[PDB]
């Protein structure tokens, strides 16, 4: 999920983007 | 902003950033 993509590991727009609607 | 280690209120924050009027759904859990 998300922490594991972004918080854990270092974050990307394209990762964060799965996440808007 | 994006590209480094966001945890909580963050990464809720670039969320709302990035997203704009698109919205997104946080779930921490999973």
């Amino acid at each position: 999920g998300i922490v594991e993509q972004c918080c854990t590991s270092i974050c990307s727009l394209y990762q964060l983007e799965n996440y808007c609607n | 902003f994006v590209n480094q280690h966001l945890c909580g209120s963050h990464l809720v924050e670039a969320l709302y950033l990035v997203c704009x009027e698109r919205x997104f759904f946080y779930t921490p859990k999973t």
